[PDB]
């Protein structure tokens, strides 16, 4: 009579384990991959 | 058949004993329980009480090895289910 | 949902970014610990340093009228932050211009440029216990309402004894509790060193007997257990009392 | 196996998506798991 | 005597007033070289816990470094990094100040908990058909 | 997103225990890469770095030698006692304890703080991965779908993956707070 | 005429131990002339004999300090090795340091951000098993 209780539980720590092997793999977003060129100041600084 | 639970070590029967029949009758206050066992931390009874098996119902495959999703059934997949 | 990071903190705002609000006011150091204290303190540790501190006289206004020890040895802290730490501490106005904490380090600095820790007694030489000379160490604190005045042997030659088990010994009475010993030990190696300091400025850190004051103050051979009313100094006595300081 | 377990895999994920098909058997993934034990505490002290 | 409710930034829920950990040795290696013997992994954890029931015992104001110098010491220095240390890590000095919120509602609550599209362990929403009663069951 | 405001999640970060790196290092992810208006500042970030590469060095370096972090049955990991001790022992009385050890029958190196870099032993230098650009199509080939993927685009069913995936995302996180002065903070 | 310690049971109110002195050299440097076998003698049969008066009430160390001023380090480290050879002080229990304190075992816990008190999952149910009816 207990058992549906404790696959409940065990459901609910699974879940949260589960949880922490989460790192975005999921997405793939954007980087901030600004420097299309690298811009006047690039190679003025480089000269200077 | 005949499923037995007096199967466990370094607690004693009626530590178990004391443990299902708080979890009976108390509703998963593991403080309570904790209280109403023999001096175990309330998380151990909780570990203990998670790994207690239900050996008797797990048979030992195709959907023995899957579920919520399984191969489609028109060709001859049942070459599978003969794996 | 929830809201803590800091304190109780707050997690549900306006979804903005903030640096370490954790002060108490200015209280969040942990920069630049990690390389600097692995690699420096990995390694032999040696003298201590007893630290008084008078800034109320009619040259300025404050209570800095505190002791505390310090580790020669050491090169891990600014000690002007040390200072600022302590001051704020203090509660005093957080304007430490007023609260000048230069003339604070200054202080400091200078008492520490008068220290060798215990001499060869220490650095080259090695005498079992000790050797003599137990000074009638004299030592009376103020704390709270009571003031308790104590004086005893206690050897100058032994680095084998340290001052703070004399502390928590001395503990056993009403309850002594936590303020005082420090100070007890700060006094005990206050008292100690400059006398040897000053020993260090003649010539005696190997041999015997001194070369004029060191004369009188000594204890002497004492072949047999003492009198009840000279060591009638000895003991130990509280007492309250109106402060006049 | 691997083909089928593959199928499967692709089926589900290109669906909504479960962490764990099985350990209704729990002797395997408790007896021979430990992580259980910490997470769980982490979960009781707020839960 | 308990008079206080005690709370902490869990991510420390590694620290114990009985026992040390990696953590801090890590970050305070200087009592474990077993280098200056006025120094101890044991003289550490007296300070340690005299310093953490300290501020557990009036939580709600503040408690200086300067005030458990005057109160026992060793040294200056090692005092001032492992208080400023246990600082950082909020064990002391953490709940310095209180903040509240009248939290209006939404449509999720801690108290809602229903039938629905479920991503934990498995559940069998559709069970048997007629002819599957033809079995010789057990 | 939103919510997501403190910065000192660095202190979890430094915590060692996976559930704090995950609970950090993926929001800090995700924080850095907003920038509408969503940028790190510096006041007393340093702390920040210093984490981050200590978590990379020591996962790296595990995984080079293959063993999982984050798991094992010891913990606490050192001494645990409520010994004979006030505040000060461990003087000459030490000795009288061996002295009773005698008749009741009747020091250390510290590492630092990171481990070494280089002169691993198993790793030992062998010409591999000096090819081009080329494998993007290998990567292709590897993205393919093939009933043999092994592209478990799902989360860590094995800690393999869990550690290649962190040492990812620290890397793009890295590299999204690299786009500001605080490339001071960041210089050398 | 007072039992003490078993283990302990050999010492010489008349004499010194070998373990004495292997315990404690400083007083056989035969270099210190302030202090000798003798003088260490009579400090420790004047310390035993007093607790011996009233050994059901304890004795502390300040005492000798008041009573022979003698070197207090000596005093404070011979003190500490004859309780730890239960030689002295066997029939107390007090004297003990104040904190003003006790370790206490009431916590909390809380650092919300979104993971931890759960990832937030979608709601779920069944408590209790049901009849097939079948």
């Amino acid at each position: 009579q207990l058992l549906p209780l404790q696959k409940a539980v065990r459901g609910h720590v699974l879940q949260f384990e589960w949880h922490q092997n989460s790192l975005l793999t999921n997405t793939h977003p954007n980087f901030l991959s600004k420097i299309r060129n690298i811009n006047v100041q690039d190679a003025l600084l480089t000269n200077q | 058949v005949k499923i037995l639970e007096q199967i466990d070590e370094n607690w004693s029967k009626e530590d178990l004993q004391k443990l299902l029949k708080g979890i009976q009758e108390f509703g998963a206050d593991w403080y309570k329980v904790a209280k109403n066992v023999g001096n175990k931390s309330p998380e151990q009874c909780i570990l203990r009480f998670l790994q207690l098996p239900i050996e008797d119902k797990f048979l030992y495959s195709t959907i023995a090895f899957l579920v919520g999703l399984v191969n489609p059934k028109t060709v001859q997949s049942m070459t599978q289910r003969a794996i | 949902n929830g809201y803590s990071g800091y304190g109780n903190g707050i997690t549900n705002t306006t979804t903005r970014v903030i640096p370490q609000v954790e002060v108490g006011n200015r209280k969040h150091y942990l920069e630049d610990k990690l390389k600097v204290y692995k690699q420096a303190m990995n390694e032999t540790s040696e003298q201590l340093v007893p630290i008084r501190l008078e800034f109320d006289q009619d040259r300025d206004r404050f209570f800095l009228r505190d002791t505390l020890l310090w580790n020669k040895n050491d090169k891990l802290i600014k000690i002007e932050d040390f200072v600022d730490d302590m001051l704020r501490d203090y509660r005093f106005e957080d304007a430490t211009r007023e609260q000048h904490i230069d003339t604070i380090c200054q202080s400091i600095q200078e008492q520490i440029q008068e220290f060798q820790g215990n001499p060869y007694i220490e650095l080259n030489q090695d005498r079992l216990g000790g050797d003599d000379l137990r000074i009638r160490i004299k030592l009376d604190i103020v704390v709270g309402q009571n003031q308790l005045i104590d004086q005893f042997e206690w050897d100058i030659s032994n680095s084998d004894n340290c001052p703070e088990e004399f502390a928590e010994s001395m503990c056993q009475e009403l309850e002594l509790p936590g303020e005082f010993v420090t100070a007890i030990a700060h006094s005990i190696r206050e008292q100690v060193h400059m006398y040897h300091k000053s020993l260090a400025l003649l010539g005696y850190n190997f041999d015997g007997s001194a070369r004029s004051r060191m004369l009188p103050t000594i204890t002497l051979d004492d072949v047999y257990r003492p009198a009840a009313e000279s060591k009638i100094f000895t003991p130990n006595l509280l007492q309250i009392s109106a402060a006049e300081l | 196996n691997e083909c089928i377990a593959s199928t499967s895999n692709a089926l589900k994920v290109l669906s909504g998506d479960e962490g764990y098909n099985e350990d209704m058997v729990r002797r395997a993934n408790f007896y021979k798991e430990n992580e259980a034990m910490l997470r769980e505490n982490i979960e009781v002290i707020l839960s | 005597p308990q008079a206080h409710e005690i709370v902490i930034p869990s991510y420390s829920k590694w620290f114990n007033l009985e026992k040390i950990h990696s953590i801090e040795v890590q970050s305070l290696p200087e009592f474990f070289t077993n280098r200056i013997p006025s120094k101890t992994p044991e003289v550490y954890m007296r300070y340690r816990n005299f310093m953490v029931n300290s501020y557990r015992l009036n939580p709600n104001e503040y408690f200086s470094v300067t005030t458990a110098r005057r109160n026992v010491s060793g040294d200056a220095a090692a005092l001032f990094r492992l208080h400023k240390f246990l600082t950082k890590w909020g064990l002391i000095n953490y709940q310095v100040d209180s903040k509240l919120l009248p939290k209006n509602i939404e449509p999720p609550l801690t108290s809602q908990y229903s039938t629905r599209h479920d991503a934990p362990r498995g559940l069998f929403p559709f069970e048997s058909y007629k002819p599957s009663v033809q079995l010789p069951d057990m | 997103e939103l919510g997501a405001i403190n910065l000192h999640a660095l202190s979890m970060s430094l915590q060692s225990k996976n559930l704090g790196e995950i609970n950090t290092a993926l929001n800090t992810l995700l924080v850095t890469s907003a920038d509408s208006n969503l940028k790190i500042s510096l006041v007393k970030y340093p702390e920040l770095l210093d984490s981050l590469a200590i978590l990379g060095m020591n996962l790296l370096s595990n995984l080079s030698q293959n063993v999982v972090p984050y798991h094992r049955n010891t913990s606490d990991y050192y001494y645990e006692d409520a010994g004979s001790n006030q505040y000060y022992v461990t003087q000459h009385d030490k000795m009288v304890d061996k002295i009773f050890e005698k008749v009741n029958n009747n020091v250390k190196q510290w590492d630092l703080l990171p481990e070494p870099i280089r002169f691993l032993p198993n790793q030992f230098p062998l010409k591999i991965h000096r090819t081009p650009y080329l494998t993007s199509l290998k990567k292709i080939k590897d993205e393919i779908d093939d009933p043999f993927t092994k592209i478990n685009t799902r989360g860590a069913e094995d800690p393999k993956v869990l550690i290649n995936d962190q040492l990812s995302t620290i890397s793009m996180i890295l590299r999204n707070i690299s786009f500001s002065d605080n490339n001071s903070r960041i210089m050398s």
